[PDB]
């Protein structure tokens, strides 16, 4: 979260901002696909570690959507 | 009970429910259980082997042990209380619930046609001298071996 | 219902409020009005609460 | 600040529900109530964030000093209505309210029905007046009318006293929310009066239900009947509560009903007549038949465990509620 | 018994497992006959291993 | 041999690494003795002059357990029915003072009279009420929620819901007394400084290697129990 | 202050002696309860007088 | 004024507790610094006299108490009374008052009920010249004057025992019941057996006097053997 | 290495100076705290060992006892034979009469052995088992006798060899217990003739009790150093891996 | 109030009280932790405000 | 050392390192978070010693190089640092204890086959291989 | 002896039973001492014997 | 859907009231409560548990036009 | 704000005072003091060491004893020789950190990043438009750390 | 349950001591113990 | 608020849906919170349960900064804005 996620966000915001016109479509498609595919899976966990991982994944997807908004 | 005044207490031996079980070492062991107790509870009290019992009976509220099973019940939480019942005992038990079947289907180890959850099994007077087998249930997480 | 008497107005009500059983605890009987919104234990004003017997024993042992 | 304060009440309600309710089924009820309240809060928060971002100011005067576009005003109005109706409650987002009133503790349900709905209505009214909208309020009016009709129609099938009281409260809330649909017109006074009357009536009904569940240890009519024969004061109080809930002319419910019906008939006469036909008769008949069957009879069941009469605390509470409902009509008309 | 974990000491011998545990037939056979194999005895476990193979 | 001045009686005594386990908020009287594999629940109150010998078999004591004074509890190692011969107590059991327990089962919400004896194999179910000065015949099952008395005990009458609620409330009553008693003792024992230096204390006969100290890292652990050894 | 329990009541009937002992015990229990309540109220008054000012200062600094 | 005095007493107790805790912690830290093992001595923390905050026990010096006895909380013991070895007197709930020259057997547990109805006190009141057998279990009782209690006798809450009464060993005075004067009670369900006799009463009084003398002799032996405090 | 020299010097100074000064300061502070909290508090006392109380001329002879509890009370003229066991919390007051405990004689926990008379000889035979929480009053119990937990042996009871008094039973005064006879109930009456299986079970229980007493005495007779070492061993076992156990 | 040092001292006292209470141990234990935590919290708060 | 740092923003070591105020602030924040987490982890370790020296060494080594990623100025250095971090993560995963002290006495003559550690290792290794191949292909294409 | 203060002897002290295994070893002496020099020589001889090429490639190259 | 006029035996497996864990008893009016009628309990806990059997059967249930 | 005299035993305190919280300056910004040698080599930096670096090393060595003691407090079941070796290694690491800090301070002084007894001919005039800390630091110890407020 | 003090001290409870009388003589060999408190 | 300031209605709707799903998933765990009695999940040291006072203090500080930390959001927001100010500068 602190290193990899922030590095990816900065790469999509500060490093490769000149190509943000192309990253927007891919990011939006990935976010939509994740929102559509993970919602069904998020309601069938039966392990505490799996629940923690699912919370982390949901937070990552939300942060990805936030970064997509920020790139505008 | 309907116990009257002055009557002596009843010996627990008259209420002993016998379960002959095939343990993973292929061993025929006889366990004694009390009426109303879950199969998982009886196994834990008798220190039976082969049952991982990851969920430790699952949820404590609206549990599958309540009769009738509530529609808002969450069902089993693991796939470790797998016990294969005998033909008469399984026939008397009936058909597994929707959640029971859904959970038993998603099991790493192969299951049998008479496989039921020990935590979902309730002690009934009809289960005297009941035959059960306990194939080695799977181990799921890093804390399962702790 | 004919024999019922909650406040003991029509029939005498013992201070013990029960006849203790030979094998049951002599716990307090449940009041008809279970209002738990009761104020602090009120003692009469200017009440001597000093341990008189303990003070006498202290004087004796000293 | 208004939005933050409106959002804080959810945590105390969830804490009370999770730790004070005696019912075992109340866990799922609390979860559903929390979920619905959070959905309404999310809708309201989206609307508030849109409003704040549109005009970077935090004053209603500054909001009035700005004009929103057509799409912006439509979206803001729709989102505010959706959030407030999920918190009203409104059909078909009333399952949470139904389950809560079915399972929650008596004190919490009395407070939850009495206060939270009024707070949500007040927030919706405050936000709606501060925003000028050129759209047609037909959607909101129809939603309120349909919710009132649905709540009133289900009364005849409710054997649980708490469930019937919840249905009546839902109908009253829908009727109240119907009033403020005319914008900043002269409809707020009727809505406020109806909200006060509904709060008092719901408080009385919840207190009666709590007293019954404490005395007869039940909430369904099938196991408790003939209350007046063993509990005369309780039966008289129930009869008086039914009379008050009938919108009797002396009660403030009559004045609020008159104002609301006058406004509706001025807008839609046939719709006003239909609304008067359903709630005042059908739902009222159902509530009375459910209440009357328990009011009278002969409680032959459980002779050795019969309950006692109402305590002086409950009697004083009922007297205070009746006094508020009656004397509240004598307030100065400068505000009404 | 010191250093034997939950295993305790009886009157006519010492246990090989926890209290109220399952006495494994293979463990007893190994302990009694150190290396004696009178025959390849066909036990339930042996049959299960053969069936698995 | 047995000649000494300062008694060495230790309430918590392990036997061949069979260390007892103690839960939270528990009040173990310093005059009591606990030897053997005994797992006590959270907030359990053990009175003084009581002995719990978990040697023959382990003993599980519930959370809201209230053990009276002069109570002797011990296991048998084996039961006639072959069932687990260990003492097991439910969640909230109020055992009367000067009682005898010999590898018997007590379910939750149990009330035991003072001077009562529960022999081997006996099982008191939930809600059970056993009167004072009674003897439970070995290998007998007390009906759930039943008030029974006698020597041997006989079923007297079924307990009411009000009686069960009153008993449950009485179980919760000892919490304040236990908290006060725990607050009475200091976190650090003061008996050590009261003695005089000895030859062995000044001159160690043999030296041992330095390992993880018995109180290693104890700085970061809160001293919840003042009676900690 | 005379402890009737620690008094020579051997000159009366057993029932009367028991009643007098009960009265003395009631008076002593009332005194003990009153003293205990007087001490217990201090468990609230001292903490109320102690942390009120600090709590007010901290909350005010946090808010305004 | 009383509230201020109680607050001052509580503040003094808290300050003393803080000072004692700081001193003990400093001593343990120093023992750790000097590589000493005296601070971790597994000495028992039991105390024969437990002052429960304000509930300070009070007993005249004429009384004999075995070191194993456990008197906790508000207790008020008369002069020359003898307490058996390991006997417990729990005064945490209510006061426990005892008359002078009374003998309590070893492992005798006297306590109080949490609450009761009006007319029956929650304080354990015991008269003078009484004898209580070993294993006795007294709860919230009022026993008057020279009573005789056999071995392992249990008096329940609300019991009122009159003067000159005899209860044989292994008996139980029921809850809220009255033991008649000059009569012998038998059975766990206490039933009147026979009226007390002059010879029996004299023998009981002599036995109580002998128990007091034996307690005095035991105290004398313990004082010499340094097994008795003060 | 100047680093190692400085470390040694600092450790020496810190120990040899702070230990005394800080220890004295802490002792003074503890004394002040104990003084301030008075009188509404209590302090730790040196608990006397009631296991060897000698009255005038009566001195216990319990050196041959295999198990003597740390918290038990042994006061007066009581002589025990080899293999004798007295469990925790028992009270044997020999002031009220001489006590003759036989060999392999087990007196369980919280047992009150007190003579009803001021001078009477209470004589227990060899291999005599007594149950916990019992009350014995100056009796003559022969060899191989069994008394259950919570039993009440009256003043005049005379038990023959291999006689069983069931747990919770109260023998009346002046009762003669026959051999191979088992009695039970609050009014003790001869219940049944003991079968060989029951006698074997009782003997096995007695032997197990003797062995447990031996183990406990091996445990109960530990010194301060032994107790500290055991605690340290438990702590190390709490952090010793499976490889550590294999290496051990 | 207004002083960052006073606010930090109050915060430290409250934190010590809360930590002691949540530990289930009785209050007035380790009194040296009270002034130390108060000073530490006051310093931390003043430094945070200046930063 | 970072607190006392001063200078001008430029490229370091043949333009392979980026030394900017934002990068320094990010490194400082990462270090502070790592220090707080390490304090918490040490406090937890003092409770029960369920972790070995190797896991702590792997964590320390990961923490040694983790802050350097913020100073990357080129995709080659970023790829190398990310590969190093992935290797450190795999090493830390290998440092997990396979067996634990449990009171499960019934399993003393039977074998329990747990595949959690092997599955974790296989998944991590395959994902790391695929990601490294993709990143290398991306760098090679971007350079051209 | 024992500086008995009230009830606590201010001179009570128990020598620790736990100490270093190599507490009195020759190598444990201060660096540069004759015993330390001999112990260091023995340790260096052992290290050179066990790892000869390693020691050469490390120190000689350094 | 309608009730069966025929006599039926007392219910055996029907939804029954369950108390929350550690529920403090409400001892109003002396805590004098009796055993409830099984049929009454089943009827009380009937609507909250009733559900449709087949998908789409909700439409034709009762009166289609209504 | 005044600066501790350069080449003294307290020159490291100047590294604890900064005008702004900026970690680095701009590419075109003039240094606070004159620059002696921007093109500094390792040998030049070594030659630039002085009493400030010596005092920094001494302070690191002194403070290193408490840190080493704290580190050693967490070691259990270890030999005295092992504990002494670990403590010596920790102290050596602390001394190395102090030497590195001294070298960095010398490099900054040669580059003019910190005070080195030099003042530019024409001072850079900066107007503090946003000044919410002048009063705050003016009545506390925060002024002693802010160079020129 | 109720935890208040029943034996109040602010006033005296008016009690009729003649309503119930405790038996004190001629008890049967199996008779039950009389009630200690009989004030109404 | 940032998404609205950036005029992303579709992003706002998707974030709201995701937040609702996450709230439901997280609250689903609160159903299993209830237990029939007090549990025992604390490790035992020296025969008694050991509670880490330092961990308790850290948890108390975190709970304080979470329950009432919303009011103190100004300083954190200012610090983050200052950090991000030099990102492009
Ligand atoms: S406990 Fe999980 S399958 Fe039953």
């Amino acid at each position: 979260f602190l290193i990899f996620f922030l590095f990816f966000s900065l790469l999509f915001i500060y490093y490769l901002s000149a190509l943000n016109n192309f990253f927007w479509i891919i990011l939006l498609i990935i976010s939509i696909i994740g929102i559509f595919y993970i919602i069904s899976i998020i309601f069938d966990i039966n392990l505490f570690k799996a629940f923690l991982a699912y919370s982390t994944i949901i937070n990552s997807i939300s942060f990805i959507l936030l970064i997509i908004a920020i790139i505008f | 009970h309907h116990h009257h005044a002055g009557d002596q207490a009843d010996r627990v031996a008259d209420k002993i429910i016998w379960i002959n079980i095939q343990n993973r070492i292929g061993q025929f062991e006889r366990i004694s259980a009390f009426e109303g107790e879950s199969l998982l509870e009886a196994l834990q009290r008798n220190k039976v082997a082969g049952i991982v019992a990851t969920c430790e009976g699952g949820e404590d509220i609206n549990t599958m042990l309540e009769k009738p099973i509530d529609p808002v019940t969450y069902g089993p939480f693991c796939s470790s209380c797998q016990v294969v019942v005998s033909n008469p005992w399984r026939n008397k038990m009936g058909n597994l619930h929707y959640l029971e079947e859904r959970n038993l289907v998603r099991s790493s180890y192969p299951t049998t046609e008479n496989s039921r959850l020990a935590c979902c099994i309730l002690v009934e007077k009809w289960m005297n001298e009941m035959i059960i087998s306990i194939p080695q249930n799977p181990n799921s997480v890093y804390e399962d071996n702790m | 219902l004919l024999k019922f008497d909650p406040f003991g107005f029509y029939s005498p009500k013992l201070l013990s409020e029960n006849r203790p059983e030979e094998a049951m605890p002599f716990y307090e009987d449940y009041p008809q009005n279970d209002s738990h919104w009761n104020l602090w234990e009120q003692f009469p004003e200017d009440f001597e609460d000093s341990n008189a017997e303990r003070e006498a024993i202290l004087k004796s042992n000293k | 600040l208004f939005f933050m304060c409106y959002e804080l009440l959810l945590i105390p309600s969830f804490l009370i529900v999770y730790f004070v309710s005696p019912s075992r089924r109340a866990i799922q009820a609390s979860l559903y109530f929390v979920i619905w309240t959070q959905l309404g809060s999310l809708l309201v928060l989206i609307a508030i964030s849109y409003i704040i971002s549109i005009t970077n100011t935090y004053e209603f005067n500054d909001l009035k000093y700005f004009n929103f576009t057509n799409s912006e005003s439509t979206i803001i109005i729709f989102l505010i209505f959706l959030g407030f109706g999920f918190k009203a409650p409104i059909w078909p987002f009333h399952y949470w309210l139904t389950k809560t009133h079915v399972e929650a503790p008596s004190g919490f349900s009395i407070y939850l029905s009495g206060f939270l709905v009024k707070t949500a209505l007040y927030g919706f009214y405050k936000f709606n007046t501060s925003i000028f909208i050129d759209i047609d309020s037909s959607i909101f009016i129809a939603i309120c009318i349909m919710g009132v009709v649905d709540s009133s129609l289900k009364m005849w099938g409710q054997t649980d006293l708490k469930k019937l009281v919840a249905y009546g409260t839902i109908q009253e809330m829908n009727i109240i929310y119907l009033a403020f649909c005319w914008g900043d017109s002269c409809a707020i006074l009727g809505g406020i009066l109806f909200s006060a009357t509904h709060a008092f009536l719901s408080a009385l009904m919840f207190f009666l239900v709590d007293c019954i569940y404490r005395r007869y240890h039940t909430r369904s009519l099938v196991e408790v009947n003939g209350i007046l024969h063993i509990t005369p004061n309780l039966g008289l109080s129930i009869l008086f509560m039914l009379v008050f809930f009938s919108g009797i002319p002396g009660t403030i419910k009559f004045i609020s009903e008159f104002y609301i019906f006058s406004g509706l008939l001025e807008a839609s006469p046939f719709i006003c007549f239909i609304l008067m036909l359903v709630a005042n008769v059908l739902g009222l008949i159902g509530f009375s038949k459910s209440w009357f069957n328990a009011t009278f009879g002969m409680p032959k069941k459980n002779t050795k465990y019969l309950p006692m009469d109402l305590s002086f605390k409950e009697s004083y509470i009922i007297l205070y509620c009746f006094f508020f409902l009656f004397i509240f009509s004598y307030f100065s008309s400068i505000f009404f | 018994v010191k250093g034997k974990g939950s295993i305790r000491k009886g009157i006519h011998g010492e246990g090989f497992g926890a209290p109220s545990h399952a006495h494994d037939a293979l463990i007893h056979q190994i302990k009694q006959s150190k290396d004696t194999m009178d025959y390849q005895n066909i036990t339930n476990e042996v049959a299960q291993n053969f069936a698995n193979h | 041999k047995y000649g000494e001045n300062i008694s060495k009686h230790r309430s918590l005594m392990s036997l061949y690494d069979l260390h007892p386990q103690i839960g939270y908020q528990s009040y173990i009287a310093p005059n009591s003795t606990v030897i053997g594999e005994v797992t006590i629940g959270n907030e359990t109150t053990v009175w003084y002059n009581s002995v719990i010998r978990g040697d023959v078999n382990a003993v599980q004591i519930g959370n809201n357990v209230s053990i009276g004074e002069n109570v002797v509890i011990h296991t048998a190692g084996s039961l006639p029915t072959g069932q687990p011969a260990s003492v097991d107590i439910g969640h909230y059991v109020i055992i009367g003072s000067k009682s005898t327990i010999y590898s018997c089962t007590i379910q939750d919400e149990v009330v035991i009279g003072q001077g009562c004896v529960i022999l081997e194999g006996a099982r008191i179910e939930k809600g059970a009420m056993i009167a004072a000065n009674s003897v439970v015949p070995p290998g007998r099952l007390i009906p759930a929620g039943t008030l029974w008395a006698g020597n041997p005990c006989t079923f007297v009458r079924n307990l009411t819901k009000s009686e069960l609620a009153t008993n449950i409330d009485h179980a919760k009553k000892q919490l304040h007394l236990a908290q006060q008693h725990r607050y009475e003792y200091l976190p650090y024992n003061s008996a050590y400084l009261q003695k005089s230096n000895s030859e062995e204390d000044l001159n160690p006969t043999k030296y041992d290697d330095v390992t993880i100290n018995y109180n290693f890292g104890d700085e970061e652990r809160a001293q919840e129990n003042p009676l900690k050894y | 202050f005379e402890n009737v329990l620690l008094s020579n009541r051997k000159n009366l009937t057993p029932q009367e002696s028991v009643q007098k002992v009960i009265n003395y015990a009631l008076l002593q229990d009332a005194k003990q309860r009153s003293r205990t309540l007087r001490h217990i109220k201090a468990s609230w008054v001292i903490p109320a007088l102690l942390f009120t000012y600090p709590a007010w200062y901290l909350a005010k600094g946090a808010v305004n | 004024m009383k509230l201020f005095q109680a607050m001052w007493t509580r503040t003094i107790y808290s300050i003393g507790r803080m000072v004692r805790e700081t001193g003990l912690a400093l001593d343990r830290y120093g023992c750790k610094l000097e590589q000493d093992i005296s601070c971790y001595e597994p000495l028992s923390r039991h105390r024969n006299i437990l002052p429960i905050y304000d509930l300070v026990p009070t007993f005249y010096h004429s009384t004999f108490i075995a070191p194993n006895s456990s008197l906790i909380g508000a207790v008020y013991l008369g002069q020359n009374t003898v307490v058996g070895y390991g006997s417990t007197l729990r005064g945490d709930n209510h006061a426990i008052r005892v008359g002078h020259n009374t003998v309590i057997g070893d492992k005798v547990a006297i306590s109080n009920v949490a609450t009761l109805a009006a007319g029956i006190p929650v304080s354990t009141n015991i008269g003078n010249h009484v004898n209580i057998g070993a294993g006795c279990v007294l709860q919230s009782c009022v026993v008057d004057d020279n009573v005789t209690v056999g071995h392992n006798t249990v008096i329940l809450e609300g019991s009122v025992l009159e003067r000159g009464s005899v209860i044989a060993p292994n008996s139980l005075v029921p809850a809220g019941r009255l033991i008649p004067s000059g009569q012998l009670w038998a059975g766990s369900p206490v039933r009147y057996v026979r009226d007390l006799k002059e010879e029996e009463i004299k023998l009981n009084l002599e036995q109580t006097e002998q128990n007091l003398s034996i307690g005095k002799t035991h105290k004398s032996s313990l004082i010499q053997q340094e097994a008795y405090d003060r | 290495m100047l680093r190692l020299r400085l470390f040694d010097a600092y450790e020496k100074i810190s120990m040899t100076f702070l230990g005394p000064l800080y220890r004295r300061i802490g002792k003074s502070l503890a004394q002040t705290g104990l003084n301030i909290q008075q009188p509404y508090t209590s302090d730790d006392r040196l608990v006397p060992s009631l296991r060897n109380i000698r009255v005038t001329n009566k001195i216990p002879s319990i050196n041959d006892s295999e198990f003597i509890a740390p918290n038990s009370v042994v006061i007066g003229d009581v002589i025990t034979k080899e293999g004798s066991s007295i469990w925790y919390g028992a009270t044997l007051r020999g002031e009220l009469g001489p006590i003759e405990i036989g060999k392999q004689t087990v007196i369980q926990d919280l047992v009150n052995i007190q003579s009803g008379k001021q001078n009477q000889k209470t004589q227990i035979g060899d291999n005599v088992f007594i149950g916990p929480n019992s009350y014995i009053q100056s009796s003559k119990i022969n060899d191989n006798s069994f008394v259950g937990m919570g039993s009440t042996v009256s003043t005049g009871c005379n038990l023959a060899s291999n006689a069983v008094v069931a747990a919770g039973s109260v023998v009346p005064e002046n009762t003669q217990v026959p051999s191979n006879q088992i009695w039970a109930g609050s009014p003790a009456q001869y219940l049944r003739d003991i079968t060989p299986e029951e006698r074997q079970v009782l003997q096995e229980h007695h032997q197990e009790c003797v062995q447990l007493a031996r183990i406990h005495a091996e445990e109960t007779e530990k010194s301060f150093r032994e107790v500290l070492n055991d605690f340290d061993r438990i702590t190390a076992e709490a952090e010793y891996d499976h490889e550590s156990l294999a290496l051990q | 109030m207004s002083s960052m040092l006073i606010w930090g001292a109050c915060f430290g006292l409250f934190t010590r009280a809360a930590a002691c209470k949540a530990s289930m141990i009785p209050l007035t234990t380790s009194p040296w932790k009270y002034p130390k935590y108060m000073i530490v919290s006051a310093v931390t708060f003043y430094y945070f405000d200046w930063y | 050392y970072l607190i006392t740092f001063n200078g001008y923003s430029s490229t370091f070591w043949w333009s392979h390192f980026k030394l900017n105020n934002y990068s320094l602030y990010m490194y400082l924040l990462v270090i502070i978070f790592n220090n707080y987490f390490l304090y918490i982890t040490e406090k937890h370790i003092k409770i029960l010693n369920n972790y070995s020296i190797d896991y702590f060494f792997s964590i320390i080594n990961i923490t040694l190089f983790i802050p350097m990623i913020f100073l990357s100025n080129t995709l080659f250095t970023f790829f190398f640092l990310i590969e190093l971090v992935s290797c450190a993560i795999f090493y830390k995963f290998i440092v997990s204890k396979i067996s634990f002290k449990n009171s499960n006495y019934k399993d003393n003559y039977f074998s329990i086959f747990s595949k959690n550690y092997l599955n974790v290792l296989f998944y991590q290794y395959w994902s790391s291989f695929f990601s490294s191949v993709m990143i290398g292909f991306c760098i090679i294409y971007l350079f051209s | 002896g024992d500086f008995f203060v009230d009830k606590y002897n201010f001179s009570r002290r128990v020598v620790d039973h736990r100490q270093p295994y190599d507490l009195n070893f020759s190598i444990n002496n201060p660096v540069g001492s004759r015993v330390w020099f001999k112990a260091w020589k023995q340790k260096a001889i052992g290290n050179f014997l066990n790892l000869v090429g390693v020691h050469y490639a490390f120190y000689g190259a350094g | 859907y309608m009730g069966n006029p025929a006599v039926q035996s007392p219910p055996k497996e029907f939804f029954n009231y369950h108390y929350v864990p550690d529920n403090y008893p409400d001892a109003l009016s002396g805590f004098r409560i009796a055993y409830r009628d099984p049929f009454e309990v089943q009827h009380v806990f009937a609507y909250e548990n009733w559900e449709y059997q087949y998908d789409g059967q909700w439409w034709s249930m009762g009166s289609l036009a209504c | 704000s005044q600066t501790f005299a350069h080449d003294s035993f307290l020159g490291g305190l100047n590294l604890f005072k900064r005008r702004d919280p900026r970690f680095v300056l701009d590419q075109g910004e003039r240094p606070p003091y004159p620059i002696i040698n921007s093109n500094s080599s390792f040998v030049d930096v070594l030659s630039n060491f002085n009493k400030a670096d010596f005092g920094l090393v001494l302070f690191s060595a002194a403070i290193g004893f408490p840190l080493s003691r704290w580190v050693l407090k967490g070691l259990t079941f270890s030999s005295l020789n092992y504990r002494r070796g670990l403590f010596s290694s920790v102290y050596g690491g602390v001394i190395l950190w102090g030497l590195v800090l001294g070298f960095n301070n010398s490099y900054y002084r040669l580059n003019g990043f910190v005070d080195n007894g030099l003042v530019w001919k024409r001072k850079e005039r900066k107007l503090n438009k946003y000044d919410f800390t002048s009063e705050f630091e003016d009545n506390s110890f925060f002024k002693k750390l802010r160079i020129r407020d | 349950r109720q935890n208040f003090a029943k034996n109040i001290t602010t006033t005296d409870i008016p009690k009729d001591s003649h309503h119930f009388a405790a038996k004190r003589s001629g008890f049967t060999q199996t008779e039950q113990a009389p009630f200690a408190y009989n004030d109404v | 608020l940032y998404s609205s300031f950036k005029s992303q209605y579709l992003l706002i709707l998707f974030m709201t849906i995701l937040n609702i799903f996450g709230m439901y998933f997280y609250i689903q765990n609160l159903r299993f919170v209830v237990k029939k009695n007090k549990s025992s999940i604390l490790n035992y040291k020296n025969y008694y349960v050991n509670i880490n006072y330092s961990i308790t203090l850290n948890i108390i500080l975190l709970n304080f900064f979470n329950f009432f930390g919303i009011l103190f959001l100004s300083d954190l927001i200012i610090i983050l804005n200052y950090i991000s100010s030099y990102i492009y500068i």
